[PDB]
Order: C-alpha cells, then structure tokens, then sequence
C-alpha cells in the first residue's frame, strides 16, 4: 500500500486523528453505557447509586 | 534579477491629497501616454429609500446628455474632439464616471468631469426619452439569466433591507420619477466628502490637484438642513427563491452565505478559498486534468455548463458563494459536489492546494491591476471602501501569511453549518429544497 | 539463455491459449489500465482482437480447439497491447506521484 | 404496446433476470451449480415446512415426534430423509460453487463474493442448529462441544454461552430457540440470495476463459433454461437415489438413540461438511487459537480477492496455480478425512501438516506462483 | 382484397409494365392470365381460406433470417422460431 505514502496523505491523517479519536470516545462511552460495564460505571460518581 | 518582492515594491505609490471641501484627490503615475481620470461617489441603490429606487441609474443615463455650460450633444462633441472615451457605471454602493484620454488633454477632461458631477441639466424631454430607453433595456436585461439570478439572490438574501432592491429599480418607479426626485437625489448623495477624483497613468499629482482646486472646489460640503444620512446594517436571511420556467434550455443556480465585508481581512483568506474552487465553462481546454476537483468532476461526469465562485463585499456585509449554469437533469449532482468541496475546505485543507490558491490569487491581483482603467478603478474603490489605497506589497504579505490551518478555520467560520441563500431560475425542479441544501452544509463525520 | 527460451516455449504450449488462437495480450484481465489501452488501440487490431476472443469463446463453448496448423505459434505472438499499456501505466504513475506529493 | 414481458413492472424483473439476461455462451456445467443451490434451498424449505407440521420442540417429545413422523405420517420418512440428504446435497453444491469461484477467478466480483461468504456462514449455522433439532445423542453432544468452543472466548465467552444456552447447559430452552432460529434463518438466506443475484446481475457473470464475453452472449432462455433443468434433474436423480437406496451412508447411527446427558459417546464428530473445520480447529493445541483458526479459515476464503497477483483472471491458462489448486482440494479432502478420526497417532501430525499446508497454499504459494507465471509469460 | 385489386390494376398501366407482365406470364404460366381471372381469384378469397393458407405457410415453420448492421439485439433463431407459433392456440 505505497499509494498513500506522501506528505499530503500524512497531513490528511494528522487532520483526521482528533475526529477519529472523538468518535472512538463516543463508541467506547456508548459501549460502556449499553453493556452497563462495572469496570467503569463503578468509578463515575453519580452512576454508583444504581448498584 | 529581481524577485516578486521588489517587483511589487517597485510599483509607484498612489498619492492622495484633500481639498478644503473634503474631496479626495488621488493619483498614481505611470509611463503611459494615456490616462484614466474618474470620479467615484459613495452613492448607490443602498442609499435609496424605495421611493427613488432608480434615481442613480436614471441620473447615470441623464449625466451625458448635456449640462448648463455645455448644452446637449456639443458636450459629447468635446469628448469626441480629443478622441477620449466616456464611461459610467453604478453598483449598489458606488457610482463612477470615468474618462480614458491622452495625457496632454488632462485639464479639459477634468473640467468635463466637473460638469458631469455638478451642472447636469435634466431636461424633461430627455427624461421621457431616457425613461423609454431604461424600459427597453430592462426588457433586454431580463433575458440575461445570470443578472436575474444575482438580483434574486440579493433580494432573498437581504429581504427588507435597502440591499435587496436592484440598481435599476422597478419599472413603476421608472414610469413614476420626475425631475424633482432627481434633483433631491443629486443634492443629497453627491456631496464633496463622499467623492474621490482618481487618476491613473501619465498624470502629475500636483497638476491634477491644481485642476481639482480650479474646477472641483466647493461642490456642496453642506447637507443644507443638518440632515445627515446614516449607513444602516442589513440583515442577512437564509432563504430561497425559485423562479420555475420550464421553457428555458438551461438553469442558473446561485448559492451564497453571508460575507464578512470590506474591512475584514479574512476576505483575503476567503479569496484563496475561491481560488481553490475556481471557475469553469465549456470552452476550457484543460480537459480532465484541471486542478480544481469540482471542475474535474464536472468534466468527468458532463454535469455543468459553467460555474464560478464569487465574494461580493459591501459595507460590513456580503455574499460568498457559487453560481453554476447547467441543464435540469444534472442540477442536484452539481449541488452535492459543490457542497462537498466546501466541506472539504472546512475539514481537509492541505498545504498544496493552499499554495496553489495563493499563487492563483497573486496572479489574479497583479493581472487585474494592468492598464490605466483598472488601476483608476482600484484607486476609487480603495479610497471609498478602505479609506486608503492598499499597496500590492501589503496584499502579498496578507497572502503569504495565509496557511492551511487558518484557511480551514475561516472556512469553518463562514461556511460550516450556515444557512445559505439560494436563487434558481430555469428548469429547477430537481434543484433540492432547503432542508437538503442545509443538510449538505455540514457533514455527519465532520 | 537457449535452455530458458526452450523451456519458455514449452510453458507457452502448456498454457494452452495458443490452441484457441489467442495471442498473449488477448488473455489479459481487463483492469482500468487494460481497458484504457484497449480503447487506445487502432481499429484493425481492435477488430482482430475481438474476433479472436469471439472465436476462442465459441471453441470453449463446443469444448474443442483449433487444428494444429492454425495454432498461434510462439514466434508470431506479437505484443500489440504492450506499448499502449506502458504509456497508460506511466501516466497513471505520474498522476499518482502528483497526488502523492 | 403488447410487449407485456418488458412493460409489466413485475414481469420485467423476471424477464431481465431469467429470459433476456445476456449470459456467456461458453459456461460449463459448473455454472449450473448455484442455480441448483437455489432449487435445493426451496426443497429444504418445503420439506422443512412439512417437517414443521408434526415436530414438537420439547425435550421429552422431540425424538418421539421424529419417530412419529418416520412411522405414522404418510410418507413422513420420505420427507425427513429428503430434508437430511438435501442438506447434504446443499453442502455438496456449496462446495462445488465455491470451488468454481476460486478456480475461475470469480472472486473479483467482490460484493457478490462477500454476500456469498455471509450466505455460507448463515447456511452453516442453520444446518448446525437443524442437526441439533432431532435431539439424538449426537445432536446434544455436538451442540455441547461447539458451545464449549464458543466458551473458549476470553472474558465474555462464558456469559455469552450461558446466554445462548438459556441456562447451565444444552437443555429445553436451547432446543426451542434452536427450532425458532432454524425456522427463521433460511428466509434470511433467501433474501441474501436475492441480494447475491442483484449484485451479480449488476456486474454480469464470468466465463471459464476469464475473458470479456461481451462479443459472444446469448439469452438465458431457452439455453440455460433447459441446461439448468437438466442439471436439476441430475441433482434430483442423485438426491433420490441417496434417499431411496442409501439413506444412512452420510448420517451417523448414534443419532438414532435418545439424548443422554449421563452417557457420552466414545467419539464425538459433527457431520461431514463440518469435519474439515473440526480438523482445522482440533490440530492447534489451544482453544482460542483453534476457534480463531476456524473463523480465519472461512475469513481467508473471504479474503481471497486481495491475494490475486496475476494479470490473468481464470486458471485455464495457469498450470502451476492449477497444480496448487488441486493440491489444495486434495488437502481439503485429507482434512475432511482427519476430522472424522479420533486423536491418535498419526492423525494429529497429519491434521497439523494438512492445516499448515492449507493456510500456506492459500496465503503464500498461490500469489508467488502467479508472480512466477507472470515472469514466465514475459509480462514484466 | 381492395388493396390487391388496386395494386395490380395500377401496376398494369403503360406499355412497359404491360409488356413486362406479358413476358413474365408466358415465361412462367405459359399463358397471359386475363385481369378478370385475377379479379375472380381475388373475389373467391374469404377469411376462412386466408386463415388456412396462412396457417399452412406460416404457422410452426422454420424461417430464413438475414441481418445486416447493428444486429446485436436481433434475437436468436430459437427465439424467432418460438415466436413463429402461439402457445394459446
Ligand atoms: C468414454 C467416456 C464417455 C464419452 C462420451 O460418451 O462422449 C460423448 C460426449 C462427448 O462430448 P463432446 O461432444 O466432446 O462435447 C460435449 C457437448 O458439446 C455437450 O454435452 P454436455 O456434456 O456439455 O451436456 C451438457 C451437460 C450439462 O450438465 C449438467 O446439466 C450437469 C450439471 C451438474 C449436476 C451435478 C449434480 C450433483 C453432483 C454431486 C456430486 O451434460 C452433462 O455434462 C451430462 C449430461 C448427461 C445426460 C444423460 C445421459 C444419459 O460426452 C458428453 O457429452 C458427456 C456426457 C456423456 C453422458
Ligand atoms: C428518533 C429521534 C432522532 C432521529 C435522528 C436525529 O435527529 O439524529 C440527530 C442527528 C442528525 O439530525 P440533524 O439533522 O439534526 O443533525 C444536526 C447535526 N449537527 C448538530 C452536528 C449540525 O444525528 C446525529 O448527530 C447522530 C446521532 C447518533 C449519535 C451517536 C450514537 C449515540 C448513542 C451511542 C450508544
Ligand atoms: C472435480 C474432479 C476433476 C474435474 C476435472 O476434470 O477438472 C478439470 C477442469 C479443467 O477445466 P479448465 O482448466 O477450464 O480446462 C477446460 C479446457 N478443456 O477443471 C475444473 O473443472 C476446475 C473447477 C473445479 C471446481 C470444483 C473442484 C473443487 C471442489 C472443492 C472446493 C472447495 C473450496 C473451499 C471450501 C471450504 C472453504
Ligand atoms: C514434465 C512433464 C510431465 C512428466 C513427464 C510426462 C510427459 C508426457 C508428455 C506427453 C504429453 C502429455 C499431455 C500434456 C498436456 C499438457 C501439459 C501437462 O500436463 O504438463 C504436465 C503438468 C503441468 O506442468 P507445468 O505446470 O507446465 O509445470 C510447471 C513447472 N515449471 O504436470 C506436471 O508437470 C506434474 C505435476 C505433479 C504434481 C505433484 C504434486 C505432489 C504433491 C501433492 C500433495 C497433495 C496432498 C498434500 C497434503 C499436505 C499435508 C499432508
Ligand atoms: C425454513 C425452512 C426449514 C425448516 C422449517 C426446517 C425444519 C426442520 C425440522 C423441523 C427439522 C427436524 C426434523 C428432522 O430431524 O428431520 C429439521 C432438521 C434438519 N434440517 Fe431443517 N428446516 C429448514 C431448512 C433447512 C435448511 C436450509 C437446512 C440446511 C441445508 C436444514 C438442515 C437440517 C438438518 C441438517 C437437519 C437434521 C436432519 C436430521 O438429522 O434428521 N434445514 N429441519
Ligand atoms: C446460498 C447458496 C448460494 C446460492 C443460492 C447462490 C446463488 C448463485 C446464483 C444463482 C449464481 C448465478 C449462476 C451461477 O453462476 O452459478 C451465483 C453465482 C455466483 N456466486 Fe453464488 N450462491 C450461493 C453461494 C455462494 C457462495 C458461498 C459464494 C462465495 C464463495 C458465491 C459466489 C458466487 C460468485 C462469485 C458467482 C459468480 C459466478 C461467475 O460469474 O463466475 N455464491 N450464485
């Protein structure tokens, strides 16, 4: 995959890192919320009252 | 050799003086044997109050039909006698009366311009003849589709303000205005502090200043009732006007957002953004190898007949957007691709396209400032809008300070999640309505 | 050398597209570069190529091959599509390099 | 005007898909097989529907209902054995359809290939739970074994297996939900087959030469109409001789005993179409690694379009990769044989070498062979 | 019948087509068939024998097909041969 090895593609990747990281944060928060994961929701203060 | 920097700094400076009336007198000297001398007045359709909506246009028609000192065509006989060219134009904010002549005919030309600004005899028979002329030229101007589309865009973008109304005005006002309305408009909006005498080419500044002292001194300087007009900001409205007429062969669509204005420097950055998108029409020889992605996809998919980008600026407002001409069955696709390019400039601007846009803007500015007429035009607009003539070195500095990060920041400030004004004319059924365009004004992936 | 050339003729006979009358460049899979090079062909070579392809499809349809005197011999297998393919490949690399920088 | 076949909106879909569809003239009998699959799918559904008219998904009466179908329902033995041997025939036709797609370079139709891989996963899951349904000894113990390999997944596997079980082991809830899922999945398989045909008719179909067959194309009707009817009739000959003459040569005898959780069989196997995957999983001496080996075996079957490094499409003019392909098919036969054998000498080392050679042939040897062929044909 | 009557009477107009018809008539039939005989043979034709003759020469017959030009959408001989009969009849 040597097509995308250049300064323009590196600049595009660097520009799209924070949006992808924010979407990964969205996915992780949604996964923890939907599965009701005890490894994280036991640490958030207001969520502790339902356990 | 000399690089771009000292070639720009070797341009002669525009020297500005001021008379006792407040009339600005600005000139720039070159080695040409010809010259362009014009008068720029801060008076357009924005200063009209819907009862005199065609006063500037109709005065622009009447201004060459004779004065008190030079009655009738003898006046234009004089501007034939030296072989000079006489032009005038009116916009929504500025009016210009300019003469291209030789250098040695510099005094009489200035004297001629003096008559045109303060001695115009408005004969009633000439008023009727120019009324019929204005009616027939509106009857040919509505055949030109892009003027109709840009007037529709101005109307729907500046609803309820004096910036919606056209320069020509409605036809009822053309049938209605008399000589006294023209006299009141002439005594209200032709004030000496709102006037610039601009000269470009083979002119001496001291001789031009002496001629302005001789002829252009004591124009009015006084509003005669202590009733000074004030410029009022215009409300922008995200809206849509759709003039459907299916018998036309081609459709013209303009989409714009609110511009920053004359004095806001990020205009320069926005100009670079326009240079990334560029212009296209069907006679361009580039083929599929055009650098603009919109032009390349238009050639590849046979979508548009033409498109262009505009940054129209008025006093702290403006319209920034794109106008395209295409057949009906392509319209929606064109809109989609156009919006994608805007969002790419809001999200994924790279350094190479920014460098290309900066080079295109440098070429555009220097190639536009060529000849005595566009230099005089730039001097008049610069003294009316900025209050000073911005030199090309300052433009080059403001261009070279633009990088990709501030370009996508300013583009996100002005394009992303903004309500546009849409004006369509022709077979525009497949032109999407306001929800689809408004949803295309942002991306769900940012 | 000569042994490699003889083994390459033996592999050419073992490949079996000469038994259908096909050339070497007829058997190329139509990628984007191959379709562009086919579109750049002159009309005589284009018509010859598609008649050869149609005849090969007909022979495969009836599960037969050509007579041995009508087989495409090794030394008359002219690479007609190869310079057009090199032109298309080189200009695609140029466009890729320009988009890369 | 009166060309209803191409103006009626319902009839133009059947026309465009089966009558005026431009098909290559030179496609062999291998191209019959996918059509057979659709017909076989219909057969399964029809037999299953009649098998659903007398079967109860209760652990105290599932075996009793199967015996009541085979003994008291008029021609119920015929319907049951047509269903079982039609599952076997479906997997035979799947294997030959996939082998045609691998040999003739048909995986370059990437969307059709991926929808096929999803279809293959759905059919394997459907056949597994359908084999659990008669509630014999081998059904219960195969379900227990396969769910334990699912429980090999770390940190979520055990809770997922007790969620799928509906309890502590394979029980009443597992059998009833397996009946529900075994009913509902073939209709999703039919919808995915509609998507399969949609993508293929979007891209057109391939020919054994791998060339552009646009110069010589024929209507589907009546040529491939009568050719696929001949193929359906041959397939029904083989299916009905398998039903009426050798009904138990593919099944297992220990499924004719009722399910006993106290008694375990001496050797536990799945059916023959899962035996190569069982041998692939069983060769690696780890649980999670074996489950990943099975999943990645079907996933490298999905990954096959990214490994094509040849300028020719089909293997008709590629003899070295032909040899490698037939070695791969031979290796799959060896893995199917090993999957039905218990773990003694030398079956462990034979299955280990078979799985290693399988992954090495698919992942390494075929693109290297294609590069060597491109060198030998003087392409570059 | 009216079209055929008008066609043959309009064709026999002028010396050249009459001499042409005389030459073909004595070469083919051995005699010149009078035009009243043609009118009698036309007027003896009704719908029943037209159906019979059209079924004898047209229905379920193998045609000869010639095509020249962009004839890719010209159907197969099997499709044309199937179109030379009706399943509803
Ligand atoms: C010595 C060996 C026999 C030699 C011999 O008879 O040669 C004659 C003849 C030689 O063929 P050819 O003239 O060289 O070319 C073949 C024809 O052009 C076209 O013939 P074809 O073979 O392509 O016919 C279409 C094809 C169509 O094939 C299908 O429809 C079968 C599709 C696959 C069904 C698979 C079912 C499930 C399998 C599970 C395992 O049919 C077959 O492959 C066999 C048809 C048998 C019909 C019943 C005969 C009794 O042999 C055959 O046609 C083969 C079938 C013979 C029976
Ligand atoms: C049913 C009600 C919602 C319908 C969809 C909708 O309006 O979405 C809002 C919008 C689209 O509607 P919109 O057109 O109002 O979007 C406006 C978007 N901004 C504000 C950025 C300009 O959808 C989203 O923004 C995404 C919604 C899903 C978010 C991710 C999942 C959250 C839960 C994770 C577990
Ligand atoms: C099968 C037995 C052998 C059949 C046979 O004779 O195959 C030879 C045939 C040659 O075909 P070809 O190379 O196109 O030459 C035509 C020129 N006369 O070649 C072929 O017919 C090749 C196509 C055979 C496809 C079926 C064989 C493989 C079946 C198992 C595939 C398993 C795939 C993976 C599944 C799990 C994942
Ligand atoms: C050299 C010629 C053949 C031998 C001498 C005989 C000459 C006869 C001459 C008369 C004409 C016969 C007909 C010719 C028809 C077309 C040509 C042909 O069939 O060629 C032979 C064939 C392919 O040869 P080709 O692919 O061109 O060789 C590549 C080498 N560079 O096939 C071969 O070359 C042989 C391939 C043998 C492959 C053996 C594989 C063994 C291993 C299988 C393992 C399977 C199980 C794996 C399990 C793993 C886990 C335990
Ligand atoms: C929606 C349609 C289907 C229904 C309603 C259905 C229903 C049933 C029923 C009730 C049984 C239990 C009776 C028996 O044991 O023979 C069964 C068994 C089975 N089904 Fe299906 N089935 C369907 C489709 C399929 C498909 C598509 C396959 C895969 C090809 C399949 C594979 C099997 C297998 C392997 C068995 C076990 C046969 C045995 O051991 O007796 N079924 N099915
Ligand atoms: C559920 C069972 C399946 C059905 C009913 C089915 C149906 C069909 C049909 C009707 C065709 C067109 C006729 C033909 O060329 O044979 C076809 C072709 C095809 N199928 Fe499937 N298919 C199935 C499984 C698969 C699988 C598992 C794959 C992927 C490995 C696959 C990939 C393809 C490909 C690539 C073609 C194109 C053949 C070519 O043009 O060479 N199919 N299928």
């Amino acid at each position: 995959l040597s097509r995308f090895l250049g300064p323009r593609y590196r600049e595009l990747a660097r520009n799209w890192i924070p949006t992808a990281g924010m979407w990964g944060t969205v996915g992780a928060v949604g996964l923890v919320w939907a599965t009701d994961w005890r490894l994280i929701l036991d640490w958030v203060p207001y969520i502790n009252g339902k356990f | 050799t000399a690089t771009f920097a000292q070639a720009l700094q070797s341009v002669p400076e525009t020297q500005v003086s001021i008379l006792d009336n407040g009339l600005r007198v600005a000139s720039e000297q070159s080695s040409h044997a010809t010259c362009t001398v014009g008068v720029w007045i801060d008076a357009g359709s924005r200063y009209e109050t819907e009862k005199n909506n065609g006063a500037g246009y109709f005065l622009e028609h009447l201004a060459f039909k004779g004065t008190k000192n030079r009655p009738g065509n003898a006046l234009e006989k004089e501007v034939e006698s030296i072989g000079a060219h006489l032009n005038a134009y009116s916009t929504r904010e500025h009016t210009a009366y300019l003469i291209k002549a030789l250098s040695k005919d510099l005094p009489k030309v200035v004297e001629l311009l003096a008559d045109i600004v303060q001695n115009s005899s408005l004969e009633d028979s000439q008023i009727e003849k120019e009324r019929d002329v204005i009616l027939r030229e509106m009857q040919e101007n509505d055949a030109s589709m892009q003027n109709v589309v840009f007037d529709y865009l101005h109307a729907t973008a500046f609803q309820g303000t004096p910036l919606a109304q056209a320069v020509e005005g409605p036809s009822e006002n053309v049938r209605r205005l008399s000589r006294t309305d023209l006299t009141d408009y002439l005594n209200r909006h032709y004030k000496a502090p709102r006037m610039v005498l601009a000269a470009a080419g083979g002119v001496e500044h001291q001789q031009l200043l002496d001629l302005a002292q001789k002829h252009l001194s004591s124009v009015s300087r006084v509003y005669e009732e202590d009733a000074v007009p004030g410029l009022t900001p215009c409300r922008f409205t995200g809206s849509e006007i759709r003039h459907r007429d299916d018998a036309l062969p081609l459709a013209h669509v303009a989409i714009a957002v609110e511009g920053p204005g004359w004095a806001n420097p990020d205009n320069v950055t926005l100009q670079v953004a326009n240079a990334i998108i560029g212009h296209y029409d069907c006679t361009y020889g580039g083929g599929v190898h055009l650098s603009s992605p919109l032009a390349s996809v238009a050639v590849a998919n046979k979508l548009c007949q033409s498109f262009q980008t505009f940054n129209i600026s008025y006093s702290d407002t403006g319209l920034l957007g794109a106008h395209f001409v295409c057949d009906a069955m392509s319209i929606d696709d064109m809109v989609f691709f156009l919006q994608g390019q805007w969002m790419r400039l809001c999200t994924s601007a790279t350094e190479s396209e920014v460098t290309r846009g900066k080079n295109i803007l440098r070429n555009a500015l220097v190639s536009h400032l060529d000849g005595t007429t566009p230099v005089c035009e730039d001097i008049g607009r610069s003294l009316l809008t900025y209050g000073r003539r911005i030199p090309l070195a300052e433009w080059e500095s403001r261009i070279q300070e633009v990088d990709a990060q501030m370009l996508r920041d300013i583009c996100s400030k002005y394009f992303y999640d903004q309500c546009p004004a849409v004006a369509g004319y022709g077979p525009i059924e497949q032109l999407p309505d306001y929800n689809r365009i408004r949803s295309g004004m942002f991306w769900l992936r940012f | 050398s000569k042994w490699l050339d003889g083994f390459r003729k033996w592999y050419y006979n073992a490949a079996g597209f000469n038994k259908l009358g096909l050339m070497r460049d007829d058997t190329l899979h139509e990628t984007e570069d191959v379709k562009e090079a086919i579109r750049r062909l002159p009309e005589d070579l284009y018509n010859d190529r598609m008649f050869r392809i149609k005849r090969a499809l007909d022979l495969t349809m009836r599960h037969q091959i050509l007579p041995k005197d009508q087989w495409t011999k090794y030394e008359e297998d002219k690479f007609y599509l190869e310079p057009y393919l090199k032109e298309v490949i080189r200009e695609r690399k140029e466009r890729e390099e320009w988009a890369k920088k | 005007m009166t060309n209803m076949r191409k103006t009626h909106p319902l009839f133009k879909i059947i026309n465009h898909s089966f009558i005026d569809l431009p098909a290559p003239s030179n496609i062999s009998s291998w191209w019959n097989f996918g059509s057979l699959l659709g017909v076989c799918l219909m057969v399964q559904i029809i037999t299953g529907l009649f098998l659903a008219m007398h079967y109860t998904s209760d652990t105290m009466t599932a075996f009793s209902s199967v015996t009541h179908i085979c003994r008291d329902v008029n021609y119920g033995w015929l319907i049951r054995y047509m269903h079982a041997n039609g599952a076997s025939m479906f997997f035979i036709c799947l294997f030959l359809h996939v082998g045609r797609g691998l040999y003739y370079g048909s995986y370059t139709f990437m969307e059709t290939w991926n929808i096929g891989v999803l279809l293959l996963f759905a059919v394997m899951a459907t056949a597994f739970m359908g084999y659990v349904l008669p509630w014999g000894q081998m059904s219960f113990w195969g379900a227990t074994v396969i769910t334990n390999l699912l429980s090999a997944i770390p940190y979520i596997g055990t809770t997922l297996v007790e969620w799928i079980w509906g309890g502590f082991s394979v029980d009443k809830a597992t059998l009833t939900r397996f009946f529900a899922f075994h009913f509902i999945l073939p209709f999703i398989i039919a919808a995915l087959a509609i998507v399969h045909l949609l993508f293929l008719h979007e891209t057109g179909s391939n020919n054994p030469t791998g060339l552009n067959s646009d110069a010589d194309k024929i209507p589907f009707h009546p040529y491939y109409t009568i050719k696929d009817i001949l193929g359906i009739l041959i397939m029904f000959l083989i299916l009905m001789t398998l039903v009426l003459f050798f009904p138990d040569m593919l099944g297992d005898p220990d499924n004719y005993m009722p399910a006993n959780p106290l008694n375990t069989p001496p050797h536990i196997k799945p059916e023959w179409y899962f035996l190569f995957a069982y041998a692939i999983l069983r060769s690696i001496p780890n649980k999670l690694g074996g489950v990943l080996a099975l999943i990645l075996s079907i996933l490298i079957l999905a990954l096959m379009p990214f490994l094509h490094t040849s300028k020719q499409r089909s293997l008709m003019f590629r003899p070295i990769t032909q040899i490698l392909y037939w070695i791969l098919v031979a290796n799959l036969l060896i893995l199917t044989w090993i999957g039905g054998q218990p773990v003694e000498h030398p079956f462990i080392i034979i299955g280990q070498l078979a799985s290693i050679s399988y992954f090495s042939i698919i992942l390494i040897l075929m693109p290297i062979s294609g590069i060597i062929e491109d060198k030998m044909l003087k392409l570059y």
